[PDB]
């Protein structure tokens, strides 16, 4: 169970004004704050993933101090993320599942395809069940599971226009691995949004795990068998998601009556900033 | 007094200073969750003997309710240095996390473990936190923990070119390779391997004894918890002035409900001014703020 | 307190206190010198009416 292309890509944007998580649990109201900590630049010259699609990708994505995510789309395109070093029954893997039943979390040491997948229709019988398991199917000497409720919006996200946006980030302090994303309520439908968001803190898992060489799955539907469709027909062009990299600057933070974000400023940007 | 002040038996006229009033703290309420659950130390210190110091099996228990009349049910207890702490207030406290590190190291380097001082462990084998806010216990079970025939598996790696970064695990080869011609692995005596044993028969001296270190790391400041004695969340007061405890931090003021709003996560409600004076229940959901006594 | 012990604590707490002593040495010496300055321009003022 491995179909796989020897075919990567890449793509190129400029991001505007994103990546603001909320860092600590305070009810700061109608004031201001300076945050130090690992944020996306402003006006930032981003890397893009193609904007093609279905493709198929089997990339590698480089983790640099901090990892922000952003995919705009319905029908959950995206399923998986798996986050390490090398990823490859040696160093510690930490897996992320998102199924509509409950997301599923494996901080294990699983070896890898190099694109693993799982491919599903109906096929006269209203399943799209996991059929596949393209995955590490062995190397189960390890110390994690966890399953939560499913955050994401699940498959066939019937809405007005591009009516959401997730944004992730994957953040790593002293081995302990926090997921701070939002699902946004964007509604400008052209590419990156010309706008201003907060991202809330939902996931924090002290664990403990060296993460170098980290990628991000999906699942989707290709086959639902081996032979009923034809294989390597999927070109190398992945997704339209952007992916952006942090770092520990300075920065300007605005509350409101309500005590959320309503401004922030770069204040290691041009001067006047 | 205010002939005392004014250093003479008699005062001339109008007005003059002396103390506050400093309303006192009529009592203590402290919050906790009402999440007790006993938990199992039997399985992480009194189990089979431990890794060599060449390996560090860095396990986290769980999340679970412990008092600390488990942890001292054990007799032999003999490691006594700490930092800035005493070891008698291990418990009415609620910590972070427990990453209670058990295994084995030789008897005569338990007096190197402090940083200053380069030691079998201090050296490149190993690098620990410059802060070490955990502790270091380490007793004796020497009626099992050496066999009569003998315990030749405990390892320690000596020579390294490289430094490590602390709160790490050194498993890895790390040879020797060098010299003025070639070596390529296989030279002989330009090998100079950087992995020894121990040994352990039950005919030694006084540093070759074994002990089952745990060393116990953890921190402070971090809003949930793992391992706590069962200590329970008393009723509430209201406009009475109190030591309130919200899960660590404490403090001395009166109880107000609080009109404005806040998220559901976003329970803490420092100020501009940096003080504490919005809070929850952990258990309950109590909009609630603290005005000081 | 609730960390350190009377055996090892003033040790430890004595340059807090001493910190905190100069810090108002500096507030006070600041306020001083604008208090005399305000003086001088409330003399200016009772001066001019």
């Amino acid at each position: 169970q491995c179909v796989n292309l020897i075919t990567r890509t890449q793509s190129y944007t400029n991001s505007f004004t994103r990546g603001v998580y909320y860092p600590d649990k305070v009810f700061r109201s109608s004031v201001l704050h300076s945050t130090q900590d690992l944020f996306l630049p402003f006006f930032s010259n981003v890397t893009w993933f193609h904007a093609i699609h279905k493709r198929f990708d089997n990339p590698a994505l480089p983790f640099n101090d901090g990892v922000y995510f952003a995919s705009t789309e319905k029908s959950n395109i995206i399923r998986g993320w798996i986050f390490g070093t090398t990823l490859d029954s040696k160093t510690q893997s930490l897996l992320i599942v998102n199924n509509a039943t409950n997301v599923v979390i494996k901080v294990c040491e699983f070896q890898f395809c190099n694109d693993p997948f799982l491919d599903v229709y109906q096929k006269n019988n209203k399943s799209w069940m996991e059929s596949e398991f393209r995955v590490y199917s062995s190397a189960n000497n390890c110390t994690f599971e966890y399953v939560s409720q499913p955050f994401l919006m699940d498959l066939e996200g019937k809405e007005g226009n591009f009516k959401n946006l997730r944004e992730f980030v994957f953040k790593n302090i002293d081995g302990y691995f926090k997921i701070y994303s939002k699902h946004t309520p964007i509604n400008l439908e052209r590419d990156l949004p010309q706008g201003f968001s907060a991202l809330e803190p939902l996931v924090d898992l002290p664990i403990g795990i060296n993460i170098t060489r980290f990628q991000t799955l999906l699942a989707l539907h290709r086959s639902y068998l081996t032979p009923v469709d034809s294989s390597s027909g999927w070109t190398a062009g992945a997704a339209a998601y952007y992916v952006g990299y942090l770092q520990p600057r300075t920065f300007l933070l605005k509350y409101n009556e309500n005590g959320t974000i309503t401004d922030a400023v770069d204040c290691a940007l041009d001067p006047l900033s | 007094e205010t002939k005392c002040t004014l250093k003479s038996f008699t005062v001339e006229k109008g007005i003059y200073q002396t103390s506050n009033f400093r309303v006192q703290p009529t009592e203590s309420i402290v919050r906790f969750p009402n999440i007790t659950n006993l938990c199992p130390f039997h399985e992480v210190f009194n189990a089979t003997t431990f890794a060599s110091v060449y390996a560090w099996n860095r396990k986290r228990i769980s999340n679970c309710v412990a008092d600390y009349s488990v942890i001292y049910n054990f007799a032999p207890f003999f490691a006594f240095k700490c930092y800035g702490v005493s070891p008698t207030k291990l418990n009415d406290l609620c910590f972070t996390n427990v990453y209670a590190d058990s295994f084995v190291i030789r008897g005569n380097e338990v007096s190197q473990i402090a940083p200053g001082q380069t030691g079998n462990i201090a050296d490149y084998n190993y690098k620990l936190p410059d802060d070490f806010t955990g502790c270091v216990i380490a007793w004796n079970s020497n009626k099992l923990d050496s066999k009569p025939s003998g315990n030749y598996n405990y390892l320690y790696r000596f020579l390294r070119k490289s430094k490590l970064k602390p709160f790490e695990r050194d498993i890895s080869t790390e040879i020797y390779q060098a010299g003025n011609k070639p070596c390529n692995g296989v030279a002989g005596p330009n090998c100079y391997s950087p992995l020894q044993s121990y040994g352990f028969r039950p005919t030694y001296g006084v540093g070759h004894q074994p002990y089952r270190v745990v060393v116990l790391s953890f921190e402070l400041l971090h809003a949930p918890a793992t391992v706590c004695g069962p200590k329970k969340s008393t009723n509430l007061v209201k406009n009475k002035c109190v030591n309130f405890n919200f899960n660590g931090l404490t403090g001395t003021g009166v109880l107000t409900e609080s009109n404005k709003k806040f998220l559901p996560f976003q329970q803490f409600g420092r100020d501009i001014a940096d003080t504490t004076d919005a809070v929850r229940d952990p258990q309950t959901l109590e909009i609630l703020d603290i005005t000081p006594c | 307190l609730s960390r350190l012990d009377p055996p090892e604590a003033e040790v430890q707490i004595d340059r807090l206190i001493t910190g905190r002593l100069q810090s108002l040495q500096t507030y006070v010496t600041q306020q001083l010198i604008r208090a005399a300055e305000i003086r001088a321009s409330a003399n200016l003022a009772a001066t001019k009416m």
